[PDB]
RNA sequence: AACGACUCUCGGCAACGGAUAUCUCGGCUCUCGCAUCGAUGAAGAACGUAGCGAAAUGCGAUACUUGGUGUGAAUUGCAG
RNA sequence: GAUGAGUAGGAGGGCGCGGCGGUCGCUGCAAAACCUUGGGCGCGAGCCUGGGCGGAGCGGCCGUCGGUGCAGAUCUUGGUG
RNA sequence: CCCGUCUUGAAACACGGACCAAGGAGUCUGACAUGUGUGCGAGUCAACGGGCGAGUAAACCCGUAAGGCGUAAGGAAGCUG
RNA sequence: ACUGGCGAGAGACCGAUAGCGAACAAGUACCGCGAGGGAAAGAUGAAAAGGACUUUGAAAAGAGAGUCAAAGAGUGCUUGAAAUUGUCGGGAGGGAAGCGGAUGGGGGCCGGCGAUGCGCCCCGGUCGGUGUGGAACGGCGAGCCGGUCCGCCGAUCG
């Protein structure tokens, strides 16, 4: 048969929300990033990082290789969280699978 | 109809859902757009891409 | 986050600070909390509370 | 069995701490459930009470309206559980101490311009504990359209509320019922 | 006034004054119920 | 955090990386916190080691039942790689009993863990004990 | 990450791709690495099984085994070695299918096309991969 | 461990709520639902039938969620989850999930011996 | 959200909190605005006066522009003038500024409010209100009429 | 009023049946590109066609294909 | 310190299902599902665990979302007395 | 005393229900309203579109006399305010 | 503009009673004079290695054996729930049975179902000990106030 109030493509998917507010939480966030607590809270290995913020060299900007890239994390003590994400990789559990995810 | 609250005046008694206008496309529209005005530019180099 | 020297130097430009506005956000400023000073401890132990 | 009503339990509602997830605002009522507690001041009680309401209990106060009740009164502190807003019809700022949950760009201006001070209320309680020396001020509570509908119905004799219609003009209840010519007037 | 000091990478002013941004207000519940919204788009 | 701890734990409370919830939010929840500087591993203001500036860490160090007490810098909230002060104790439980007792209660640290912190050294102490030699006693008695 | 719009990253698309490939890219799907020897000569790293190749299993029940290629059996993407067989429950002899993927080319069926592919595959890696 | 709890505990109803008429129809399971029927004689109350759970049965507060054993369980999924109860193995006893491999039940119960903290299902999966 | 719908809380309910007497059905008052004079009239009379009816003249083919006409107060006049233009009048008071509204999107000026005192300003607009007039008068300023 | 039969009931095992779990060369939805049927006989319909085939797919008495070009050693259920 | 009835109805705090953004984990030294006269927790929705079967996936926590919870409808399809 | 149901009243000589599995019913959308959360505030809104950009359906930026709502009302209207 | 055609990319969509009616020789089988109506039906194993041979039977097939990590995967074969059925075992039954509450009998199950330590003595063994030197740091705010580790003396206990 046919389905109880059958989904439509015109339900409201989108939200906007005032670009003022945006603007808020991005500041809020930018400004999170640079509370050790709040960013050891969050999941992140920075026992090692010399300071937060942490602002490096533009020299990093000239960098092309990805293996001179991974020496500049080992550097600057960023590494170890660059090693989590790695160590970190699975297959996603449930029907998202096989939904391209 | 109940309670206080303005008169209904909803336009929906007829076979609306049929000629419903979705913007799915609008990104994809804006992307089309700027395409043809990038190739109308290099057509008529070097007069100005404001066109007269 | 790792920001660049660049990157970061820019940031005063971008959000501005709460004395002056932004430079690429027409007319933004730096929104400001209910409270100056979050640190509960030094309100209420202050000797002006505690008297 | 008992005679009582709901066995003697109170049916009243009332808000015991902010509906707000703001962690600053919770960190004032923390300061302020401290400074009621231990001080017995009736200022604190208030204070704490005005910090659990809603958006529409804490209106906001023009500068004007605040400059007219803070004449005469220089040297109190003005305390609003509320926001500051500016108001273009007041031309002479005079140098004031306001103490608000917030101001708006302009008002803080315009205050500070004048050599006023604009302080929120983690600084009120280590200038007035107790709040010695304040003037403590509300907005307009009942000045929005919500409250023009409210009362009794506009259909009832001796009414001034305000219906609801979704236009104006002479075809949007301005018929029978409204005239003497069309029925009656109401 | 508040720095931050330039790490420095091998084989390469070494202080920026701290942004304004950086002492902004943190609000969880701000952050949240914006991140939910944008993220349907 | 560099803000203030109160502000911080208004944050962190609620949701963190550290925090282990068990059996749901009724009458069954069960909630710890595993931050390496929390004594008790207790999720609360006052035993978090997020939203303090002077925290305490006791746990075993290395080899040879050496202890590790570490307290965190007061002025290097914003360094996190030397945010900690550390300090290896390989001598006799009397021994490192005064010195955490020297530097978490006579120094003003933080006096209102000095009970948490000789715990936590007790157990860490007992704890390497009977991993070099083994369980001898089963401590049902009582 | 993928780049070329005409490329899909479509798990069911792939699939179909690869099961419903006709004879002439099932050739290029079987391909099998060569051995260390045979790379550093002809400085080329994966190969085509062909039918007279000899190869090396390195993989699965019969690892170790060498023999030579007798049957590219594409429609089951598998080849045929000799000697690499099991026996019925009624003793006949039945030749295992092995995936080129997990054997080795230990000797090469040269020829005038086949010298000529090795040319190509040379000359890409002597030049994009050395040169560059 | 010598467990901290010292008081009785006082079950006030061991027996379950078992669902109306659940006996009855096999498709009706067991698990409590309240009947929200007109006529229904459970709803009502009625003597001599099934007893509908209400707060009253609310067992005390002092030793609420504590086993037989006199500890709370925490489920521990590895050695380093083991560790947080370290501080607390007088009222808080282990229970290995039930999922964890044979192997890494080995480390989790040779850690509960140095550590001193109870496991409830230590030999499950050894044999 | 579905997971907050009250529907949710009232799974396992029967009646969906609709009722056994009543229910819930399809149209049982008529759809939409039916019965405005027969079975609904109390509600239209109490809460819509004025609904039903016809009054005033018809307009065929009515545009709003003729009829354009942004008003500002007196009080708000002042506003319109910058800030740095405000310094200027309070240091000279041998002129007066001249504020023409119509240069910030007004037509008339109405007189609602006073202007800031001994400060003479000359005011250019379409349209004033006789009340505007004699504030401005009586300020020292004057009033200029344009199109 | 034992034993045993019968009925009911509980458990082990065996049946009956195809739920659940894990899958998927399919579906659904959005977006994008392109503009190309026919009296020079279209779409559709019919019949025939392979060493062993009924269907599906392909093809037209040159009938699961001819020819050119590319690829470069198979096809495969069996036979040859 | 007082107090406890509740159909129609309202509200709060919770349980459970499937995704998504994160985070913390488990698994061929055996995941999911299923079975059990094993044991335990919660007033309860449910939850945790022993054993068995099975042979490749799965779960906790925060936020967010929904085609999200059945004994009935002479309910639908299939199966069986 | 058999559940579910309509009923002043059901164990009813009122109706549905032989049994099991799975599926199975207040949803989506437009308008408005009260309440609450959040941002800004006599303003507010990046909404058509443009500039771009995770090589990109997101995010970011743009309102120059744009527009919506609000900032002034009364009158059928001419008008006054 | 574009729910057709051809080609392409994507998804917080469905996951075989779902999703198109159709995941499969589906607009097929089948029904109707006709216009039309219109299903059900996916999964052995990594590899058929798809069960030689012995023996019983007219045959199907069984018994034993064989292949496989597994036939407790044996060609509608992954997993294999419930209704319902057989069998073995326990138990009950004078025109229903089931159910609430309370014990009892018989079962089944449970060693975190229930401890065996602690304090003070000496025998031995083992391991460390005020005052001055170094190493790397810290609390309080230049200066005071500290602990950790290594070494050397004294002290001679723990
Ligand atoms: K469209
Ligand atoms: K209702
Ligand atoms: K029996
Ligand atoms: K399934
Ligand atoms: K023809
Ligand atoms: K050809
Ligand atoms: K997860
Ligand atoms: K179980
Ligand atoms: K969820
Ligand atoms: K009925
Ligand atoms: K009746
Ligand atoms: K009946
Ligand atoms: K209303
Ligand atoms: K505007
Ligand atoms: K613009
Ligand atoms: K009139
Ligand atoms: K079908
Ligand atoms: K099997
Ligand atoms: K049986
Ligand atoms: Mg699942
Ligand atoms: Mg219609
Ligand atoms: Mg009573
Ligand atoms: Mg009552
Ligand atoms: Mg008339
Ligand atoms: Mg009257
Ligand atoms: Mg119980
Ligand atoms: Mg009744
Ligand atoms: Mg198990
Ligand atoms: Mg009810
Ligand atoms: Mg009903
Ligand atoms: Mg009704
Ligand atoms: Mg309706
Ligand atoms: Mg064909
Ligand atoms: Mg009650
Ligand atoms: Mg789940
Ligand atoms: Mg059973
Ligand atoms: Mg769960
Ligand atoms: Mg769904
Ligand atoms: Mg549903
Ligand atoms: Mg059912
Ligand atoms: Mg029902
Ligand atoms: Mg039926
Ligand atoms: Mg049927
Ligand atoms: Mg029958
Ligand atoms: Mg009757
Ligand atoms: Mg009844
Ligand atoms: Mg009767
Ligand atoms: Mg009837
Ligand atoms: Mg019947
Ligand atoms: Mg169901
Ligand atoms: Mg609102
Ligand atoms: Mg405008
Ligand atoms: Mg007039
Ligand atoms: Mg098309
Ligand atoms: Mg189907
Ligand atoms: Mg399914
Ligand atoms: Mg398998
Ligand atoms: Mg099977
Ligand atoms: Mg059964």
């Amino acid at each position: 048969g046919r389905m109880f109030a059958p989904t439509q493509t015109w339900r409201r998917w989108h939200r906007k929300i005032p670009v003022n507010q945006k603007r808020y939480a991005v500041a809020s966030a930018i400004a999170a990033s640079s509370v050790p607590s709040l960013v050891l809270a969050r999941g992140h290995r920075i026992e090692s990082v010399p300071e937060l913020p942490l602002v490096v060299s533009d020299s990093v900007e000239g960098i092309e290789k990805t293996s001179n890239a991974i020496k500049a994390l080992k550097q600057i003590g960023a590494y170890p969280d660059a090693e989590k994400a790695k160590d970190s990789h699975a297959i996603r559990p449930g029907k998202g699978k096989m939904r391209n995810r | 109809m109940k309670h206080n609250n303005v008169i209904p005046n909803g336009h929906f008694k007829k076979h609306w859902q049929n000629y419903v206008r979705t913007w799915f496309n609008q990104p994809a529209r804006k992307t089309r757009r700027r395409a043809a005005r990038q190739k109308k530019a290099a057509t008529i180099f070097p007069r100005p891409t404001a066109g007269s | 986050i790792i920001w660049t020297k660049c990157a970061y130097e820019k940031l005063d430009a971008i959000y501005g600070t709460f004395d002056k506005p932004s430079q690429e956000k027409k007319g933004y400023l730096l929104p400001r909390p209910k409270m100056v000073n979050a640190d509960l401890a030094r309100i209420i132990n202050s000797d002006e509370v505690q008297s | 069995g008992i005679d009582l009503v709901a066995g003697g339990k109170s049916k009243k509602t009332k808000r015991t701490a902010p509906k707000s997830d703001d962690v600053y605002l919770k960190l004032l009522v923390k300061l302020y459930r401290f400074l009621a507690r231990r001080t017995g001041s009736k200022f604190n009680a208030v204070i704490l009470k005005r910090l659990f309401m809603s958006k529409i209990n804490k209106p906001p106060l023009s500068l004007s309206r605040l400059i007219t009740y803070a004449t005469g009164k220089g040297d109190n502190i003005v305390v609003l559980v509320g926001t500051v807003t500016d108001d273009v019809r007041a031309y002479e700022v005079p140098k004031i101490k306001v103490c608000a949950l917030k101001f708006t760009e302009t008002a803080r201006a315009r205050i500070e311009k004048a050599g006023g001070e604009c302080l929120t209320f983690d600084q009120l309680a280590l200038r007035a504990p107790l709040g010695q020396n304040t003037l403590l001020l509300r907005g307009p509570k009942n000045s929005r359209e919500a409250v023009k509908h409210f009362g009794p119905a506009p259909g009832v004799p001796h009414s001034h509320t305000k219906p609801y219609v979704r236009a104006k003009g002479r075809k949007f209840e301005r018929a029978r019922g409204k005239r003497n010519s069309r029925g009656y007037k109401a | 006034i508040p720095t931050t000091t330039v790490q420095s990478l091998e084989n390469d002013s070494a202080a920026v004054p701290l942004p304004a941004v950086m002492k902004a207000p943190i609000r969880p519940d701000v952050v949240t119920y914006v991140h939910s919204n944008i993220s349907k788009n | 955090t560099t803000v203030p701890g109160q502000l911080v734990w208004e944050i962190v409370k609620k949701n963190n990386s550290f925090l282990v919830k068990e059996f749901g939010n009724g009458t069954a929840g069960v909630v710890f916190s595993k931050e390496p500087n929390n004594l008790y591993n207790l999720h609360s203001y006052k035993h978090s080691g997020l939203a303090n500036k002077k925290t305490v860490t006791i746990q075993p160090d290395g080899k040879d039942k050496s202890v590790l007490l570490a307290t965190s810098k007061t002025k290097k909230q914003n360094k996190p790689s030397r945010l900690l002060n550390k300090s290896v104790m390989k001598k006799e439980f009397s021994r490192m009993a005064k010195a955490v007792t020297n530097q978490v209660g006579d120094n003003y640290y933080r006096p209102d863990l000095k009970k948490a912190a000789l715990a936590r050294l007790s157990a860490v102490h007992r704890s390497l004990k009977v991993t070099k030699s083994g369980a001898k006693k089963r401590n049902r008695q009582a | 990450m993928k780049y070329n719009p005409r490329v899909s990253s479509s798990r069911r698309k792939s699939r179909k791709a690869h099961f419903t490939a006709p004879s002439s890219v099932r050739r290029v799907l079987m391909s099998a690495p060569l051995s260390s020897e045979l790379r550093a000569k002809y400085n080329v790293r994966s190969m085509p099984v062909r039918k007279d190749d000899e190869v090396q299993v390195v993989r699965g029940t019969y690892k170790g085994r060498e023999g030579k290629v007798v049957q590219v059996y594409r429609k089951k993407w598998v080849i045929h070695i000799e000697r690499i067989t099991r026996e019925k429950v009624n003793g006949s002899t039945v030749n295992v299918g092995i995936n080129p993927s997990k054997v080795v080319v230990s000797k090469l069926r040269l020829d005038k096309d086949r010298r000529s592919l090795l040319d190509r595959k040379a000359k890409g890696r002597a030049a994009a991969d050395k040169d560059k | 461990a010598v467990p901290l709890l010292n008081k009785k505990v006082v079950k006030k109803r061991v027996k379950r709520f078992i669902r109306p008429q659940s006996d009855r129809r096999i498709t009706v399971k067991e698990s409590w639902r309240r009947p929200k029927g007109i006529d229904s004689r459970v709803r009502r109350k009625f003597k001599g039938c099934v007893l509908m759970p209400n707060i009253g049965y609310g067992s005390d507060k002092k030793t609420r969620h504590y086993l037989p054993n006199g500890f709370k369980k925490f489920v521990v999924h590895n050695a380093s989850e083991l560790e947080i109860l370290m501080m607390h193995n007088r009222t808080y006893c282990a229970e290995i999930a039930h999922n964890v491999s044979t192997r890494k039940r080995k480390e989790i119960v040779e850690r509960a011996a140095q550590l001193d903290v109870v496991i409830t299902n230590k030999l499950a999966r050894l044999h | 959200t579905t997971r907050f719908k009250k529907n949710r809380k009232k799974r396992g309910h029967v009646s969906a909190g609709h009722g056994r007497i009543g229910k819930h059905r399809k149209h049982p008052g008529g759809r939409g605005n039916a019965g405005g004079m027969h079975h609904h009239r109390i509600l239209f009379d109490k809460y819509h006066p004025g609904y039903f009816g016809k009054v005033g003249m018809r307009y065929f083919h009515k545009l709003r522009n003729k009829f354009y006409c942004p008003t500002v107060n007196i009080d708000t006049l002042w506003s319109l003038v910058p800030q740095e233009v405000k310094d200027k009048a309070a240091a000279n008071k041998g002129t007066a500024p001249l504020i023409d509204v119509t240069q910030f999107g007004y037509f008339k000026v109405l007189g609602k409010g006073v202007l800031p005192t001994g400060q003479p300003v000359v005011v250019k607009a379409k349209l004033i209100s006789k009340n505007a007039e004699k504030k401005i008068k009586e300020n020292g300023g004057a009033v200029v009429l344009t199109a």
